[PDB]
């Protein structure tokens, strides 16, 4: 099986920062992208950041200029340093890994992590 | 989707792949005339490339499989009760339509598997490989207990057994398909995507173009014609390809293991790695035009085709696993799916150009004279 392990959830005062770390274990085949999708309480999942195998970074304009995504390929670990926090960023963050195998035919598979709760208040 | 349904569906996809590729595998195993293999490959690539851009309904999969089964029955009937010219005509037309039908069925199965959670394409790939190795094993078990009658250059009882096995496995696949599956119902320009991943498309064409130049043609059909290779040894030589072609697809995918870390390396290094594959062309020709015992050896001919098969499968999967790493301006999900479609087209174009390039070697006096 494929296991996505995350760390970094918690409660932070406004204006603070966090670091979200995600690691992939099985990933049968290659691994094309690793990203973070945040889901607010009572809303749908939305992209926050994405990091390719090569190094291309995608961002959501809500967090543009605040969150910085860093990657690794030997360990397939993705880090997200999230800065200048404000209350509207509270959500549950899901680590997503998009892969590809092509043993005899091309297959695209996405693995989603459990998700870490991130709260900004007080 | 509990464990029972998941197991049933995975088995169904494995059976789909195995039944689809059993016809090609038994055509290779029976030492069928080369033009029939060429026709089958032509039909397969044409149908696959056409069906990539056309969403054919997924209710036609059992019908296509049944058509393949009745075509195998027609093979048996024509071999048993037809003359030379009738058998040849039926073989050519049936192999063309078999290529077309198999391509359409594989496209339908790929579409059905991909458009699901926990995508099932890997199971169909495993089914294809199991088809290859299973046909190999069946050929070896048959060669012990079957007389070599060779009615029209093809063994009689061996053909009958292979095609009844193909029909049986295909009907079982039909039953599984009916029982399990539900068959009821800004972006960058294409030129921009092609300019990014032009190496990946090129590398996919090169590997398939070279390996179909040699294997079914110069590969085991000009060594046998020249050195009078025994029919028992041919199945071993052909088998070394089908066994090692499957087993070489896997190590590139299992890069999380320390052993297979370097199996997916690059695209620039892949281009020069396909150039070293060009050294196979002198090797295959020497096996057919040199007489001293080293080249008239079953051991090195098996190795000469195991190496071709291993590099063929290895270098077919590598461009898929690295093409996303080198591209620059493709970032959406749809674009990468489009690019992956370009790569599979390069595969089928490679198969078509490779199989028809074998006729270039007919000009050269490669094979030894009969005396
Ligand atoms: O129906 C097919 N689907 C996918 N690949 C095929 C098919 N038929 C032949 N080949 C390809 O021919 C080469 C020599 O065996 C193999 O690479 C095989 O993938």
């Amino acid at each position: 099986q494929v296991q996505l392990v995350e760390s970094g959830g918690g409660l932070v005062q406004p204006g603070g920062s966090l670091r979200l770390s995600c690691a992939a274990s099985g990933f049968t085949g290659s691994i094309n992208y690793m990203g973070w999708y945040r889901q607010a309480p009572g809303k749908q999942r939305e992209l926050v950041a994405r990091f390719s195998s090569g190094g291309s970074t995608n961002y959501a304009d809500s967090v543009k200029g605040r969150f910085t995504i860093s990657g690794d390929n030997a360990k397939n670990t993705v880090y997200l340093q999230m800065n200048s926090l404000k209350p509207e960023d509270t959500a549950v963050y899901y680590c997503n890994a998009e892969t590809i195998s092509y043993v005899y035919t091309v297959v695209f598979q996405d693995y989603w992590g459990q998700g870490t709760q991130v709260t900004v208040s007080s | 989707l509990s464990s029972k349904q998941h197991f049933m569906l995975s088995l169904t996809f494995i059976l789909i792949g195995l039944s689809s590729l059993n016809v090609w595998n038994t055509a290779l195993g029976l030492n069928i005339n080369f033009k029939y293999n060429t026709f089958q490959i032509t039909g397969l690539v044409c149908s696959s490339i056409v069906a990539l851009f056309v969403e054919i309904p997924k209710i036609m999969l059992p019908f296509l499989l049944g058509g393949l089964s009745i075509l195998c029955a027609g093979f048996q009937i024509s071999h048993s009760f037809f003359t030379d010219t009738q058998f040849d005509t039926y073989c050519l037309v049936a192999f063309i339509v078999i290529g077309v039908v198999a391509g359409l069925a594989q496209t339908i199965a790929f579409n059905i598997g991909s458009t699901m959670e926990d995508n099932m394409g890997g199971y169909m790939s495993a089914g294809i490989g199991i088809s290859g190795v299973f046909i190999f094993v069946i050929n070896l078990l048959l060669d012990q207990f079957v007389s070599p009658e060779k009615h029209y250059g093809v063994n009689k009882a061996k053909l009958l057994a292979l095609y009844i096995i193909c029909e049986l496995c295909l009907i079982l696949a039909i039953v599984f398909c009916v029982c399990n599956l539900d068959l009821t119902n800004a972006t960058l320009s294409y030129m921009e995507l092609f300019k990014d991943s032009y190496k990946a498309i090129l590398t996919m064409f090169l590997v398939n173009w070279l390996t179909l130049q040699l294997f079914p043609g110069v590969g085991h059909k000009k060594w046998q014609e020249s050195h009078n290779i025994s029919d028992y040894n041919v199945t071993i030589i052909v088998g070394m390809f089908q066994v090692f072609d499957f087993l070489s697809r896997y190590p590139p995918n299992l890069t999380h293991i320390k052993i297979f870390k370097n199996f997916t390396f690059s695209l620039n290094k892949l281009l020069v790695a396909n150039s070293l594959r060009l050294l196979f062309i002198p090797w295959f020709i020497l096996n057919a035009c040199v007489d001293h015992p080293f080249f008239k050896n079953i051991v090195q001919q098996c190795v000469c085709m195991a190496m071709l098969a291993f590099t063929n499968g290895w270098f077919n999967t590598v461009p898929f696993l690295v093409f996303v790493k080198e591209l620059k301006k493709a970032k959406k999900k749809k674009e990468i799916e489009i690019i992956s479609t370009f790569l599979v087209i390069a595969m089928f174009v490679g198969l078509f150009c490779g199989i028809w390039t074998t006729y270039i070697y007919n000009l050269f006096n490669i094979v030894l004279p009969k005396p």
